[PDB]
RNA sequence: AGCGGCGAGCGAACGGGGAGCAGCCCAGAGCCUGAAUCAGUGUGUGUGUUAGUGGAAGCGUCUGGAAAGGCGCGCGAUACAGGGUGACAGCCCCGUACACAAAAAUGCACAUGCUGUGAGCUCGAUGAGUAGGGCGGGACACGUGGUAUCCUGUCUGAAUAUGGGGGGACCAUCCUCCAAGGCUAAAUACUCCUGACUGACCGAUAGUGAACCAGUACCGUGAGGGAAAGGCGAAAAGAACCCCGGCGAGGGGAGUGAAAAAGAACCUGAAACCGUGUACGUACAAGCAGUGGGAGCACAGUGUGACUGCGUACCUUUUGUAUAAUGGGUCAGCGACUUAUAUUCUGUAGCAAGGUUAACCGAAUAGGGGAGCCGAAGGGAAACCGAGUCUUAA
């Protein structure tokens, strides 16, 4: 029972150098230099998908907080007042407010700061 | 029952260690052998008692004692045995008949190892303490 | 190929019952005006081999 | 336990140790396998690097040329040289105990009236040597795919299914783990399940 | 069991089960006197081998380039082993099962006739520079050890059946045998070679080194080493003729064909690698080239990816590697825990105080074969004793 391995390492490769499309030079067609961007590409994937929960939470305190500030306060103080006042909206929903119905933020801000002081 | 349909029995077939196939299967790149030293060598590995090179415990230790070319040619009866000795005559000869001792024996000594049941007669053997007393228990002479 | 006892093992060693080896002890051979008589009678009984050693002995006796 | 005839329906008596014990799957997949493993010819050879027809000078130097260190045309590494664990003719027979095959064949016979495979008959003969009447012979019967076993040594209906590929006729002796499975009906004469039952007591 | 720097290791016999099983001559003279033998040679028979012969039965139909396929309906089969045929054939072919055949030359038996050896009976005879020994070696499982036995280079040297050898130093008994002459079938080992037949053997980097004009081309003074290289199609029907070209090479038609993207540099035609066309991006932007976010654009979700956060390959080896330590130009194919036997343990299965056979026989995976092996008893160095036993006067 001799087994001849080409059909399955072909596949094997191939599957890997489907995976690499769209790489620069020899890492979207040579084997050995594909199957460790494969390697690295999920490595980071896996990594940023912690990163993104992050990166995201850092985009929208950095809008709450100009936002605020037109309205006169800061992050901090409107994030206390807010939670002085038992109101649990999460940031993600803060900073949609605060592009898309700017008049419904200027409200939270209102119940911020006098809740606050 | 087909021969499509017949399988073993579960656990009557572990599949068997494939060293060195990858990271998977906890066998690969060393072969379960660890890293460079003699025995993760090919044919590598020190002889039986081998100790390094301190003395080793089968030449630390003195010999003693004899083989006794008599103890080769005696054997011990059972009293599971005094039954199938096809007469209820419990010869040196009779017993090799029923393949119970062995055919180089010359000394068999009776000894009391369970159920003697019939009329026996035991001629030309020893017996023991328990084994007379237990020959003459079920009504059996001895010779 | 059977496997061949290692015979200078098979003089120093005996299989008992439970499964164990007794053996002779050492230090009894010569040299013995200076040990006590007490050290001495110690030695003259067989003991058993240790619990460590066992796995070299079995290893050396397969026909035990 | 009892086997009703093809039509004389007077049942012979058979016992129940024989036809009638517990199918036990282990025991005939072991008997099943092992009847298959010993059907094996082992007849298969590679050659080591000891073997290949070759010279044992070194290629090259050990040292001083930059390719990699060799020693034989005919290692296992280079093409053209060597299997590393070659292949030797070897036996894969397989040792069955007697009471273990006596108990598998106890226990496919047991299957074989649980599914209704075996029907038993008083004589299954025929007049002529030929192929053209056992081909009619299982058609009353309702037989394609069938295992006709007896206890004489009948030459006339042994010749008229060595060409028909689904019917084999045995001689009671040398009925076997896989020919009792492999076959759809086993179809046995009243003089050869009298031996039958005897030899697996 | 023993041997053994009693280390590494070496490793029997006796006895038992089997295969196969024949014993005979000369050292010698008589009666009888080819008296069976065992050979060779020659007719004769029986049987192979070396050429061979006969073989038995299917057509319609749809797809298709072509039917052996599908659907329909028959027939042979002691033959449905296999192969070929335009795709997968029991019934087309070659065969196969079976039944047969030999001028001539040979193998084997037998029948033997004719030649060579040479019986049976009476008696005697009973293998000397040998056995043994001293010395030195070697062989025996046995390494000179307490060491038998065998062989003999050297030096010696018997007894002659009322005598001699051996029985593991040696001796006495008493058992057994008769060295110093020779022949001897089968069981056994092997396969350059021939015939069939088989394969959980290979399928062109494999399998022989060699599927092919291969021990060749080549290499070496030489001994020697030693390759690579299979596939058009069903059938050459292997491309008439016309064009461009140099009366080229290559190409484009035309044609063959099912197919020429089957055109001979010929099945399939992967990957590296190299182009062309198209979409998008890219000429103020720094780094493992991804990843997360993400516009814009182009398509019918896909493609691209500006800008942006995080982000120093893989392996190996290490206390520790982006490491400026190792290894790798890349692809494709091959490339490394096997096999035999023994042993122990776990799983599992069968049978259990029993369980199993080995060789072999065998209608061959059956059945027979219980020689054995392991277990049911152990203590003791051993004799021995024995559910106890050793220790010790206890």
């Amino acid at each position: 029972a001799r087994v001849k391995r080409g059909v399955i390492a072909r596949a094997r490769h191939k599957k890997i150098l489907k995976q690499a499309k769209g790489y620069y030079g020899a890492r979207s067609r040579v084997y050995r230099v594909a199957f460790q961007a494969v390697i690295k590409a999920g490595q980071y994937a896996y990594r940023d998908r912690r990163q993104r929960k992050r990166q995201f939470r850092q985009l929208w305190i950095a809008r709450i907080n100009a936002a605020a500030r037109q309205n006169g306060i800061s992050y901090s103080k409107f994030i206390n007042g807010l939670k002085k006042a038992s109101v649990e909206i999460d940031r993600k929903i803060l900073a949609d407010i605060a592009v898309f119905d700017k008049v419904a933020f200027t409200a939270l801000v209102e119940k911020a700061k006098a809740a606050l002081a | 029952m087909r021969l499509n349909t017949l399988s073993p029995a579960e656990g009557s077939k572990k599949a068997g260690k494939r060293l060195g196939r990858g990271i998977g299967s906890g066998l690969g790149k060393t072969g379960g052998r660890g890293h460079k030293g003699q025995k993760s060598r090919s044919g590598g590995g020190v002889r039986r008692g081998f100790e390094g090179g301190q003395m080793p415990l089968y030449r630390r230790l003195p010999k003693f004692g004899f083989t006794s070319r008599k103890a080769a040619i005696t054997a011990e009866v059972r009293l599971s045995d005094l039954a199938k000795v096809e007469g209820g005559v419990v010869d040196l000869n009779t017993l090799k008949a029923a393949n119970i001792i062995g055919i180089q024996i010359e000394f068999a000594k009776v000894i009391l190892a369970g159920e003697v049941t019939t009329p026996v007669t035991v001629r030309g053997l020893r017996v023991t303490k328990g084994a007379r007393a237990a020959i003459e228990a079920a009504g059996g002479k001895i010779e | 190929p059977k496997i061949k006892t290692v015979r200078g093992a098979a003089k120093r060693f005996k299989k008992t019952g439970k499964g164990g080896f007794k053996h002779k002890h050492a230090n009894l051979r010569h040299i013995l005006t200076k040990k006590a008589t007490k050290r001495k009678r110690h030695l003259r009984p067989k003991a058993m081999v240790s619990k460590g050693d066992l796995g070299l002995v079995i290893a050396c006796l397969p026909y035990a | 336990m009892e086997l009703v005839l093809k039509d004389a329906q007077s049942a012979l008596t058979v016992s129940e140790t024989t036809f009638g014990r517990d199918f036990n799957e282990a025991l005939v997949h072991q008997v099943v396998v092992a009847y298959a493993a010993g059907a094996r010819q082992g007849t298969r050879a590679q050659k080591t690097r000891a073997e290949v027809t070759g010279s044992g000078k070194k290629p090259w130097r050990q040292k001083g040329t930059g390719r990699a260190r060799s020693g034989s045309i005919k290692s296992p590494i280079w093409r053209s040289g060597g299997v590393t664990f070659a292949a030797r003719p070897q036996d894969h027979s397989q040792k069955v105990n007697k009471k273990m095959y006596r108990g598998a064949l106890k226990s496919i016979l047991s299957e074989l009236v649980r599914q209704d495979r075996l029907i038993v008959v008083e004589k299954f003969s025929v007049e002529a040597p030929k192929t053209k009447l056992l081909a009619q012979k299982l058609k009353d019967m309702a037989l394609e795919d069938v295992l006709i076993i007896t206890g004489e040594l009948d030459e006339n209906l042994f010749l008229a299914a060595r060409n028909l590929h689904k019917v084999d006729v045995r001689d009671a002796t040398g009925i076997d783990p896989v020919s009792l499975i492999a076959f759809d009906k086993v179809v046995m004469t009243a003089d050869a399940v009298k031996q039958v039952e005897e030899m697996l007591a």
